[PDB]
DNA sequence: GCACAATTTAACACTTTTGTCAAG
DNA sequence: CTTGACAAAAGTGTTAAATTGTGCTATACT
């Protein structure tokens, strides 16, 4: 998405989109949990071994 | 030290490329937006949803329990609202997220221009507040130019920032400032007079006089005018100016106290209270009531003839041939006796 | 620094109370 | 000690003038 309508990327038909050459990458010692419908977690608040995310 | 302090604090964070600017002010404005679409799903204020949302993101209990011994009910008015907005479909859901993590950005652009906005105060010392001080005042203007900017028009944050922060600062000097109180317009047109008397004498050479320095000024200014208004100007004397060539004195302990009886004054009333008196004593038994109604004498007001006439019974025509008589009758007394003669000043 | 809403003040038209006079 | 009649003084109400309280602007400037 772009400022003007215009230089916004259109999808010309099907396929597969891919990130590259990064102004910067910032690693984070973290542990990623990919979800697919919803959550129920909220950003900011404390976890613990067990709890549902 | 406080000084360097904040200057190290705000030292401790880098400034931002263009490229985060604009990405900034983007998702901090599709928060600002996303919280005014939650208005429009579970029906809630729009400043409502924004402030819960500082309350599970700018902190816990903590954000409500000190705005004053009142803002708004943390367990009641809120808690409901934290609730309320949480069960609600993946189409609504996404758009707290979007509110808690644009209104974040918000303070990532504050803190960012910081930097700036302590470097704008930097040329305004004098005003009578301290950098830091003076600093703060300023660093709230930035929150307004925050909150209010367009990342569409093109334009660098640092425009439109500078003018909320000059903004804020030159408002807090003309609501601070001097000792006693002066209304915004009035200080400002202070600053004009002087402005224009430094200038005219820098032109002319020769300090100017009260019709021409109100005569460079414009319409309806006279010599009187500008005078008028810098008696107000110039501000109170500390009482703490030591007087004299030595070291122990001071400026205070030569006032003196009027707001308070002198012994002589008290003892003075006294005698007045009390040769009135015995000098009352003399007189018919209803003119001198009707004489100590007439002065307050007995309840410390004054009651006109309409009242001292329904006291007696007489009329408000009666009562008043009965002073003429009254005051008239002690002045033989006076004009022998000669106690009262005195207490005229 | 300025356009202006906000609120204060002096402005003033006018009603009512209160001091007052000649006569009972 | 008493009326009635009046003018001055003190009220009471609505206005015009002024005085004071506020939000804000956009090249860029960290």
């Amino acid at each position: 998405a772009a400022i003007d309508p215009e230089e916004e990327v259109i999808a010309e038909a099907e396929g597969v989109v891919h990130l590259h050459e990064p102004a910067s990458i910032l690693v984070v010692k973290a542990r990623v949990y990919p979800f697919e419908d919803d959550v129920e977690v909220t950003t900011g608040d404390r976890v613990a071994p067990g709890d549902v995310l | 030290d406080p000084v360097r302090q904040y200057l190290h604090e705000i030292g401790q964070v880098p400034l931002l490329t263009l490229e985060e600017e604009i990405d900034l002010a983007r998702k901090v404005e599709e928060g600002m937006e996303a919280i005014k679409k939650l208005s429009e799903a579970t029906g809630l204020d729009q400043e409502l949803i924004r402030e819960v949302v500082r309350a599970k993101i700018l902190g816990t209990a903590r954000i409500q329990k000190i705005p004053g011994l009142k803002e708004k009910p943390d367990p009641k008015t809120v808690e409901e609202v934290d609730g309320k907005l949480k069960s609600l479909p993946k189409e609504l859901k996404r758009y707290l997220h979007i509110a808690r993590e644009g209104e974040a950005a918000r303070q990532h652009l504050i803190e960012a221009n910081l930097r700036l906005v302590v470097s704008i105060a930097k040329k305004y010392t004098g005003r009578g507040l301290s950098f830091l001080d003076l600093i703060q005042e300023g660093n709230q203007g930035l929150i307004r130019a925050v909150e209010k900017f367009e990342y569409k028009r093109r334009f660098k944050f640092s425009t439109y920032a500078t003018w909320w922060i000059r903004q804020a600062i030159n408002r807090a000097i003309a609501d601070q400032a001097r000792t006693i109180r002066i209304p915004v317009h009035m200080v400002e047109t202070i600053n004009k007079l002087s402005r224009t008397a430094r200038q005219l004498q820098q032109e002319l050479g020769r300090e100017p006089s009260y019709e021409e320095i109100a005569e460079a000024m414009g319409p309806g200014w006279d010599a009187k005018r500008v005078e008028e208004t810098l008696k107000i100007a110039q501000e109170p004397v500390s009482l703490e100016t030591p007087i004299g060539d030595e070291k122990d004195s001071f400026y205070g302990d030569f006032i003196p106290d009027e707001n308070l009886p002198s012994p002589v004054e008290a003892a003075a009333q006294s005698l007045l209270s009390e040769e009135l008196e015995k000098a009352l004593s003399k007189l018919s038994e209803r003119e001198a009531m009707v004489l100590k109604l007439r002065k307050g004498l007995i309840d410390g007001r004054e009651h006109t003839l309409e009242e001292v006439g329904a006291y007696f019974g007489v009329t408000r025509e009666r009562i008043r041939q009965i002073e003429n008589k009254a005051l008239r009758k002690l002045k033989y007394h006076e004009s022998r006796t000669r106690k009262l003669r005195d207490f005229l000043e």
